[PDB]
């Protein structure tokens, strides 16, 4: 499964944002659904 | 290598202007992204390739407790490097958050405000990206 | 489980830079602030799920 | 001058890809584009002149523009008129081009009947250049002039039967008329070949008249007198058309779809 | 039964690697999330009755009293492409 | 101050314990920038002048 945006520091990603719409990461990081 | 605004043969904008890799055609005057939206203007002096991207932007989310606990806060840059907010010495008026000693990158954006400590806890008020914050006492030195 | 966690804001995505439309929208009212709450309200709930 | 010597004679033939152009004068990667503009069709019945001289010739519609290709060598096609009346009453567009200069003349010219160009050996000046103009017979009041580079070439050397296509897209629109073309090799294979090649912008000009009809000018070399010849030419009409249009990492337009073929 | 689940074990591997769809539920998500943001970021460039979909452009060519009612058109168009995008967002949340 | 924004956006003199998304940050234009080819063309006006 492809991610399109990981939400992380900073393509369509890039336009998205410059118009305002962001993506926020999600709380547990895929090491920490790893770990549960 | 500055935001600026700027106006190319009538196409206007703002934004960062960077040289580009991109290689238009002899007739061709700017380049639109996937989404249609323009990123890359060639200037009609000296024919060059411009990329254009937004000047920095992003999120303000202030990590308060309740008024009667304390009146003290974070701030979190969300999506912005935490090199950039001091180069931002702008919307939020409070110039103070720029010369902040306690300043840390996490993954969700640029923590002000808020100090990051090893030993770990319950997750108090979520920031992202496995960060969460407490307002408490730490002492173990 | 969960989907993308997505924010917006009316001041940029119907405007951006653009004082003279930013006074416009403010004559339409709250409903900028239901929309930023409601994203917020899903994004909430993604870490939850 | 009034000679009405020129004939023609018709046929039809597939344009099966051909006549596709850039919309517009923006770059784009690896991005597919739809567009609505006058297009010409895929595998659209395009007609086939053939233009010869004996020792009859229609003057040609205009409407929602055009597509013009030919393949002559020695650049026999030397230009075009497009007009409302082509009789000095409403003024009209004269291109003509020869092999170092294309002139674009728009005035209220008295075309005659049938115009043609007559490059000619003249004995006093030792060398070739145009008698006297049969195109028309005087130009009165002029609005517009513009000289550049001949919009068309020949390439370098010369293979055996190795002719290039020319393709020209003609549109009237907002008072402007642009000019978008392309050169093309052909292994000497078959007419319109198979493959794909987008015409480029050449011109774009703010004439500001009213064309409803076309017409092409041949040369005649006028030797010892009319020495008789023949040309070939391809005529496609545009419609308001839909199209999906492919650009690669280069933003070269490299395929299409034409949405309801 | 231990070589029977070792076996079935060993072609949950064969059967994820080999086949394109079968993370398809997930997959689809994702591109519902991308799909959704590139049609509201596309819906930008739309006129909704204006002479333009260019703020600025608007703002040059036309007076004051004009200017301000096509931003309008502009405003309620995509204000509509918003709590569009919203309502499609909590209807799909609702799923997840 | 940061605090001071967060009441208002909630309308409230008391914030209770949390995170709360205020006004969007973004940098403004350090100036303005005109960008047109060559001066080409100049206009026949001196030959009669
Ligand atoms: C191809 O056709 C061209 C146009 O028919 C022709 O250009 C013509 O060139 C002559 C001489 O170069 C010009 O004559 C004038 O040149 C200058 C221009 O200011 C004057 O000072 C001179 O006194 C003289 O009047 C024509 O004006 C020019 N035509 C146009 C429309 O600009 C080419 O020479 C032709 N080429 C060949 C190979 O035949
Ligand atoms: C987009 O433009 C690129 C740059 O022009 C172009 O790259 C070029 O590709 C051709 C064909 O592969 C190369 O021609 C050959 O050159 C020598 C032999 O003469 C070989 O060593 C090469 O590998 C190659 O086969 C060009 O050298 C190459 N040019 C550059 C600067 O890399 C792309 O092909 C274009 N893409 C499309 C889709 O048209
Ligand atoms: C944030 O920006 C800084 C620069 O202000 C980045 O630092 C660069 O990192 C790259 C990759 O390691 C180096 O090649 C550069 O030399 C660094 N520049 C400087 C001036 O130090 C940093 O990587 C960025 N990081 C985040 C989290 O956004
Ligand atoms: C183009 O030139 C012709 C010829 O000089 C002009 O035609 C004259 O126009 C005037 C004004 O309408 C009439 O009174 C004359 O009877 C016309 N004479 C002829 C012979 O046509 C014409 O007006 C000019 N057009 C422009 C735009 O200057
Ligand atoms: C170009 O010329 C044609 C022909 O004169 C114009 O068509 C005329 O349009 C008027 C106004 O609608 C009608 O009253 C006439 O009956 C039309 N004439 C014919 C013969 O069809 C056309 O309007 C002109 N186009 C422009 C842009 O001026
Ligand atoms: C414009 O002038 C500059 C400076 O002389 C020159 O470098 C540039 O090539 C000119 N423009 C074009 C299109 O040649
Ligand atoms: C706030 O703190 C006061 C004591 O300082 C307490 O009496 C009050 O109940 C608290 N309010 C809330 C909402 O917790
Ligand atoms: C965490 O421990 C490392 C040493 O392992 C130390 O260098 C670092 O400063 C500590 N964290 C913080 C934020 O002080
Ligand atoms: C093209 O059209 C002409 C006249 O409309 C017709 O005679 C001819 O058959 C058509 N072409 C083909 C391949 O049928």
């Amino acid at each position: 499964v492809t991610l399109a945006d990981a939400g992380f520091i900073k393509d369509l990603i890039c336009a998205q944002k410059f118009n305002g719409l962001t993506v926020l990461p999600p709380l547990l990081t895929d090491e920490m659904i790893a770990q549960y | 290598n500055k935001c600026v605004n700027f106006n190319f043969n009538g196409l206007t904008g703002t934004g960062v202007l960077t040289e580009s890799n991109k290689k238009f055609l002899p007739f061709q005057q700017f380049g639109r992204d996937i989404a249609d939206t323009t990123d890359a203007v060639r200037d009609p002096q000296t024919l060059e390739i411009l990329d254009i991207t937004p000047c920095s932007f992003g999120g303000v989310s202030v990590i308060t407790p309740g008024t009667n606990t304390s009146n003290q806060v974070a701030v979190l840059y969300q999506g912005v490097n935490c090199t950039e907010v001091p180069v931002a010495i702008l919307t939020p008026t409070w110039r103070v958050y720029s010369t902040g000693s306690n300043v840390f990158q996490t993954r969700a954006g640029c923590l002000i405000g808020a100090e990051y400590v090893n030993n770990s806890y319950e997750c108090d008020i979520p920031i992202g990206a496995g960060i969460c914050a407490s307002y408490q006492t730490q002492t173990k030195s | 489980v969960s989907m993308t966690k997505t924010s917006v804001d009316c001041t940029m995505y119907i405007c951006g830079d653009s004082t003279e439309c930013s006074n416009l929208l403010l004559q339409y009212g709250s409903f900028c602030t239901q929309l930023k709450r409601a994203l917020t309200g899903i994004a909430v709930e993604q870490d939850k799920n | 001058q009034c000679v009405n010597l020129i004939t023609r004679t018709q046929s039809y033939t597939n344009s099966f890809t051909r006549g596709v152009y850039y919309p517009d004068k923006v770059f784009r990667s690896s991005v597919l584009h739809s567009t609505q503009d006058l297009f010409l069709p895929f595998f659209s019945n395009v007609t086939w002149f053939h233009a010869i001289h004996v020792s009859d010739n229609p003057v040609l519609p205009f409407n929602d523009g055009v597509y013009f290709a030919s393949t002559e060598k020695s650049n026999i096609i030397r230009g075009w008129i497009f007009g409302t009346t082509l009789d000095s009453k409403t003024q009209s567009l004269l291109i003509v081009n020869n092999a170092t200069n294309v002139v674009i003349k728009v005035c209220e010219f008295q075309f005659c009947n049938d115009p043609f160009l007559d490059v000619y050996y003249h004995k006093n000046n030792k060398s070739w250049m145009e008698s006297e103009f049969r195109v028309y017979s005087s130009a009165n009041n002029c609005t517009f002039e513009y000289v550049s580079q001949p919009f068309l070439m020949d390439l370098e050397g010369k293979q055996g039967n190795f002719k290039n296509l020319r393709e020209f897209v003609f549109k009237n629109i907002d008072g402007y008329f642009k000019i978008y073309s392309k050169h093309t090799p052909i292994n000497l294979g078959r007419d319109l070949p198979q493959g794909f090649s987008a015409l480029e912008p050449l011109v774009d000009l703010p004439i500001g008249i009213n064309i409803t009809r076309f017409q092409t000018l041949l040369a005649l070399h006028r030797s010892y007198g009319w020495t008789a010849g023949a040309a070939a030419y391809y005529v496609g009409y545009l419609q308001p058309r839909t199209f999906l249009l492919k650009y690669n990492e280069n933003g070269t337009i490299t395929d299409a779809v034409d949405c309801a073929l | 039964i231990a070589n029977q689940f070792n076996s079935a074990i060993g072609k949950i591997q064969d059967s994820l690697s080999s086949t394109a769809s079968a993370l398809g539920k997930l997959q689809d998500v994702v591109n519902h999330n991308a799909q959704a943001l590139n049609t509201l970021v596309k819906q930008l460039s739309s006129k909704f009755g204006a002479i333009s979909s260019v703020l600025n452009d608007i703002l040059s060519r036309l007076d004051k009293v004009e200017a301000e009612v096509q931003i309008d058109r502009l405003i309620t168009g995509r204000l509509q492409s918003l709590q569009t995008y919203v309502t499609q967002q909590l209807i799909r949340a609702a799923e997840i | 101050d940061p605090l001071s924004e967060t009441k208002c956006t909630l309308k409230s003199f008391t914030v209770e314990k949390g995170i709360y998304q205020t006004s969007n940050f973004r940098v403004q234009p350090t100036e303005s920038i005109v960008r047109f080819p060559n001066i080409t063309n100049l206009c026949p006006f001196d030959e009669v002048f």
